[PDB]
RNA sequence: AGCUAGUUGGUGGGGUAAUGGCCCACCAAGGCGACGACGGGUAGCCGGUCUGAGAGGAUGGCCGGCCACAGGGGCACUGAGACACGGGCCCCACUCCUACGGGAGGCAGCAGUUAGGAAUCUUCCGCAAUGGGCGCAAGCCUGACGGAGCGACGCCGCUUGGAGGAAGAAGCCCUUCGGGGUGUAAACUCCUGAACCCGGGACGAAACCCCCGACGAGGGGACUGACGGUACCGGGGUAAUAGCGCCGGCCAACUCCGUGCCAGCAGCCGCGGUAAUACGGAGGGCGCGAGCGUUACCCGGAUUCACUGGGCGUAAAGGGCGUGUAGGCGGCCUGGGGCGUCCCAUGUGAAAGACCACGGCUCAACCGUGGGGGAGCGUGGGAUACGCUCAGGCUAGACG
């Protein structure tokens, strides 16, 4: 059984990072494209979008990807450098609001599920509301 | 029963008093109920000595009984005095 | 300070005992535990029980000697 | 505030008394994962009026009993008898271990 | 492994061995001194070392490594245990402290005195 | 510091002036019979003063104690092969005044093949760790005007060390002379 | 306690002059120009290329035989400085300056920091009223020290005044030379004094 | 790994200031347990402290609270309160007297004695301050406490001089014989002046008491010092204790003689068997300094029990597999409830500390004042993204 869907998602979305390919596809949850939502506004990935492969509802992403390095290890620049479910299942990390973190310093960011929605870090810290620590991405 | 005390806290030679509300049955030092002010006898300090008033009647009212040198602080202090 | 208070004592070899060292039964008296000297060692000098050898006693404990001389 | 508790009616083995359960989510102090934890509580019904396999709420109360300091407030809902029969199962497999 | 488990049993937490039992970590047990005797000490090294059989005032017999250049030691001679091992010697874990007791100070030491317990030369 | 003086009547003295015996408490350690007691302005001094003593005495019993071994080629061998076996003893009497009678006593009955030895000689009470040295060193324990104590005395009996109380010198004495033995 | 002994053979064991006696430590006289290399035998030896640990170790006891303070007192300074939020390097530095002795021998009332240590504890410093006799006395800004009543009439002080007669003082202090007064104003920056220390490694060195 | 027989519940009563199996009678047969009972060991607990970047880890000394015991055990009495540290009764153990029938005792109060033991203070002065108790009051009592004594046992503060002063004395040490080192260090000139002596001299102590005012507020009066002739000030006034560790790498700092796998050192690698930067000494250095090192424990480094933050093909490590119980965990959508979760507010989170600010003791330690913070825990309101739960549906999992 596929035990938690917004990790699973995560980690199809570092594979596609470590992998070059411009989209991939995640199944479909509300949860889940709000994510995708707040990742876009960050400027993490390039877009999203739903669609239904076969008959079951899918989101496509739309990976960014940074400018080919010249030289030695062709490979172009990677934009998710590291993503960790940081609240995993039956080990669930919450925070409060003096609690959250300034993961690399102001650099990387942290996306809080919390009673006012789904949210960034910054954005927690304005409103004044911890909540469940999901993902560190940068 | 219940007394307005002084607590001895400092340093040998260098004493510091709080005038404080207590138990009779207590340590000199002692699990206090409240800190209505502090004394000086040194008088080292400008605002050497400093109770609360209003707080000290209070107590006073309830039936907290003062011991003598107490009391005699917060007469200087300015509490006994009624217009 | 450096303490030469040693017995140089002649000995004849007996048996062949423990961590480079023979018992040696001695002209001054007993078989002790008198061990190998490092130069012999170094040397790579072979005794066998039968060697008339001269032992480095100290006198603090009797027990523990030294085979200095090559046979 | 006398302490108001949520649980099951476990036992109706004794006369005035329901056993409850009271299973209490709390996280722990150093892995912060959440622990589904139970305890048992011996409360007075002086009716016997509620039965094997009913959810109340239980009060904080003066004591009746060794270890009998709950009253029962009221019946929250009858019937949901699938936790003690869990129980029970929990109980049964506590006797297998032992030899 | 998983959290959960950790919950369910917990971390065994390291019972740290205790090195040495001159009883309680007492710093220093005073001995009276059973048999003193010299050894041999191990594969890698050769030298007639001095040590002494010393039993305690917990009750224990032990072997004990005195320092300084020559002892002074006799049969019931009373003593105060240092402990700290000597990796030459086999079941010996504890020095001597010299200067206290029946221990006198080595003499003709200048330097290193404090270990030894030798007091300052009166200089010319 | 004089903290107690009692005369033999049985009395409290707070003051006592010169030609009067009495029972002076607070001396940190038990002094010798026959010392001269002497008045010191402060501590410091008589600390001073006892240190210089212990400096006088201790380093000129050193230097007596290592003029012994002086060869240990042929004398310490001499020496360390004993022909004539030794008993050892270690007393606890009541008074200065009467150990040093008692070891007076039985240094002169040591004729014998068996020769006597003391190893440790002070006044007072006798202790578990007097029980510990006796068993290191095969050792017997003799009193003279001081009763065991109760523990020291279970001690001494369960552990198997020989415990001696006496009330008479003589006594003493007697059993000391059947300390040496035969064998045959 | 102090030092107390040989003294510009610290500064030779550094290798840079460390102004310990203030004349003499001026002249062709402080070792550091007739001979310039560490004491003792091997000073004139191959000198080794040294550990990470021991630059920073040597630094630091440069730092200290500067300003002339016990150890453990060092240390504790240090451990204000850190507790204290700003520039733990520079704030402790103006600590250390803010030292008595230190502001004395600053001012000019004596020509070495030794000899102002010694001065203050000889009653012969007063600082706003009081004679203060203990070195380690910390001045916060805006605060006047002066030589003491029954001190301005000694010659050790006038010659000490007529040496820092026409040369100025640091910027953070001012100095009546007619009345033998000077207030400590600002409290020393580290950019006000162009020490040979580096207070970074002294730091690194604290650190474990 | 099972434990339980007043044990779990009841009815009635007793007992309590009061509930209750606290106790008893009678009925019932339960109760707890692997979410770790019972058993063994261990251990007063915490506010804290030490450490640590933190999370944690260890500890519970002093100080503050609470508990518990006053030789061991048992039990009541009196009172507001004890099952009563310097009350009682009783048995035992032990010490102490006995005219042998019997009584006396209890320092885990301060001091002290011993004994254990590595090791721990004075049979000190005082009711002056604060507090206690009694008393109308004076006042009496007070080993609470205030202080003094001893111990570098901690921590902090200062002294053991400063300024000159050789292209470099002696002494000692090395040298390649020139020289170098000790080292401006000394000597010596100048200057200051701990100690020390005199002269004074406290703050802490203004009240309770008396009188006027009504014995109220208020006003005046007076006494009252263990510390202590101390602190401290004023004058004088001596140049006036430096020690310990280490010096091969860690790790700061090197040469020579002596020694020859010996004597030794060592915390670890290991040094030592004839030129030892590792041993003994000497010079020289370096670290600290009235201290320094050794030992013992604790934490750290040790992300060597890894929550933050380790792993498991071959290193230590996947059980031999299966099915399966507890347990843990869980797809998508819609709606509620709001337990978790967050938040706002409040109450608590005592004081002392720790942190920040200022202030006192000539600084600092120490202390004082104020402030903030502070996990957690209750109460009231809110939020519904995410768990939890209820309800409805779905088809990607799974089953047919
Ligand atoms: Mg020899
Ligand atoms: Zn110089």
């Amino acid at each position: 059984m596929l035990t938690d869907p917004i990790a699973d998602m995560l980690t199809r979305i570092r594979n596609a990072t470590r992998v070059y390919k411009e989209s991939t596809d995640v199944p479909a949850s509300r949860f889940k494209e709000e994510i995708l939502r707040i990742l876009a506004r960050e400027g993490f990935i390039k877009g999203y979008e739903r669609v239904d492969v076969d008959g079951k509802p899918y989101l496509r992403v739309y990976l960014k990807y940074g400018p080919r390095r010249q030289g030695p290890d062709p490979r172009p620049e990677q934009v998710i450098h590291h993503i960790r479910r940081i609240s995993k299942p039956g080990r669930r990390v919450y925070v409060g609001v003096k609690e959250i973190p300034r993961v690399r310093r102001g650099l990387g960011i942290a996306i809080l599920s919390t009673s006012k929605g789904v949210l960034t870090d910054r954005e927690a810290r304005k409103l004044g509301v911890g909540g469940e620590l999901i993902c560190e991405v940068w | 029963m219940v007394k307005i005390r002084l607590a001895r806290f400092g340093s040998k030679h260098n004493p510091h008093y709080r005038i404080v509300v207590t138990d009779a049955r207590r340590k000199r030092d002692g699990k206090y109920i409240e800190k209505i002010g502090y004394y000086d006898p040194r008088k080292t300090t400008p605002d050497w000595l400093k109770v609360d008033v209003e707080r000290a009647r209070y107590w006073l009212s309830v039936g907290a009984q003062p011991t003598d040198t107490a009391r005699r602080l917060l007469r200087q202090a300015g509490v006994f005095r009624q217009e | 300070a450096k303490e030469k208070d040693t017995i140089r004592t002649e000995g004849v070899v007996t048996e062949a005992l423990p961590n480079a060292t023979f018992r040696v039964k001695l002209d001054s008296g007993p078989e002790i535990l008198a061990y190998i000297s490092g130069k012999m060692r170094m040397h790579y000098i072979r005794i066998l029980p039968g060697d008339r050898v001269v032992v480095e006693i100290t006198p603090y404990d009797p027990t523990r000697g030294r085979i200095v001389y090559r046979k | 505030p006398k302490k108001v508790l949520t649980g099951v009616v476990v036992s109706d083995k004794m006369q005035k008394t329901v056993t409850v359960l009271v299973e209490r989510q709390f996280p722990h102090p150093l892995y912060g994962k959440v622990i589904k934890r139970s305890k048992k509580y011996l409360a007075h019904d002086p009716e016997e009026k509620y039965k094997l396999g009913d959810v109340v709420e239980i009060i904080e109360s003066r004591p009746i009993s060794k270890r009998k300091r709950f009253r029962v407030l009221r019946l929250v809902e009858s019937g949901r008898m699938d936790l003690v029969e869990k129980y029970l199962i929990r109980r049964q497999n506590y006797e297998s271990l032992s030899k | 492994p998983t959290i959960n488990q950790l919950v369910r049993k917990g971390r065994e937490k390291v019972r740290k061995k205790s090195k040495v039992p001159a009883l309680k970590g007492a710093p220093f047990r005073r001995g009276v001194c059973t048999v003193v005797r010299t050894v041999t000490p191990k594969k890698p090294n050769s030298a007639l070392r001095k040590v002494a059989k010393v039993r305690l005032t917990s009750g224990y017999e032990v072997t004990a490594y005195i320092p300084g250049e020559g002892h002074n030691l006799q049969e019931h001679s009373v003593v105060l245990i240092r402990g700290g091992r000597v990796k030459d010697l086999p079941g010996v874990r504890y020095h001597i402290v010299r200067g206290v007791y029946d221990a006198a100070g080595v003499k003709d030491r200048k330097k290193s005195r404090s270990k030894y317990g030798t007091k300052k030369p009166k200089e010319a | 510091r004089i903290r107690a003086m009692m005369d033999a009547d049985g009395n409290q003295r707070k003051e006592a002036g010169p030609g009067s015996a009495v029972q002076v408490l607070g001396f940190q350690e038990l002094p010798h019979a026959g010392d001269v007691v002497e008045w010191v302005p402060d501590l410091e001094a008589a600390k001073e003063i006892a240190e210089e003593r212990k400096e006088e005495r201790k380093a000129r019993e050193e230097e007596e104690k290592a003029r012994r071994p002086r060869t240990m080629a042929e004398l310490l061998r001499a020496m360390q092969e004993e022909g004539r076996k030794e008993l050892n003893l270690i007393l606890r009497a009541d008074t200065q005044g009467s150990l040093e009678a008692i070891q007076h006593i039985l240094a002169r009955e040591s004729t014998e093949d068996v020769k006597i030895n003391i190893l440790l000689a002070q006044v007072g009470a006798p202790t578990e760790s007097d029980v510990l040295l006796a068993q290191t060193a095969n050792a017997a324990i003799l009193a003279f005007g001081v009763n065991p104590p109760g523990s020291v005395k279970k001690k001494a009996e369960e552990k198997g060390v020989l415990l001696k109380t006496f009330r008479i010198i003589y006594d003493l004495v007697d059993e000391v002379r059947n300390m040496v033995k035969g064998q045959r | 306690g102090r030092y107390i002994g040989p003294v510009c053979r610290l500064c030779r064991r550094e290798g840079v002059k460390l102004y310990l006696k203030g004349e003499r430590c001026y002249s062709p006289k402080c070792a550091m120009e007739r001979r310039p290399y560490p004491p003792g035998q091997h000073g004139q030896k191959r000198a080794r290329r040294p550990s990470d640990y021991a630059v920073r170790l040597r630094e630091k006891q440069k730092l200290r035989r500067i300003y002339g303070i016990s150890e453990r007192q060092f240390r504790n300074l240090f451990e204000e400085a850190s507790k204290k939020k700003g520039v733990t390097g520079s704030v402790f530095l103006g600590l250390l300056e803010s030292r008595l002795d230190n502001v004395v021998y600053r001012l000019g009332f004596a020509v070495s920091r030794r000899q102002a240590r010694q001065l203050v504890r000889h009653g012969h410093i007063t600082v706003n009223g009081r004679r203060v006799d203990l070195p380690s006395y910390r001045v916060r800004p805006g605060d006047e020290i002066a030589v003491a009543e029954k001190s301005r009439n000694l010659e050790l002080i006038r010659q000490n005044l007529e040496a820092m007669k026409g040369r100025k003082v640091g910027p953070w202090l001012s100095l009546d030379v007619e009345g033998m007064k000077g207030k400590f104003l600002r409290l020393p920056d580290r950019e006000d004094l162009a020490l040979p220390v580096n207070e970074q490694l002294v730091i690194e060195f604290y650190s474990r």
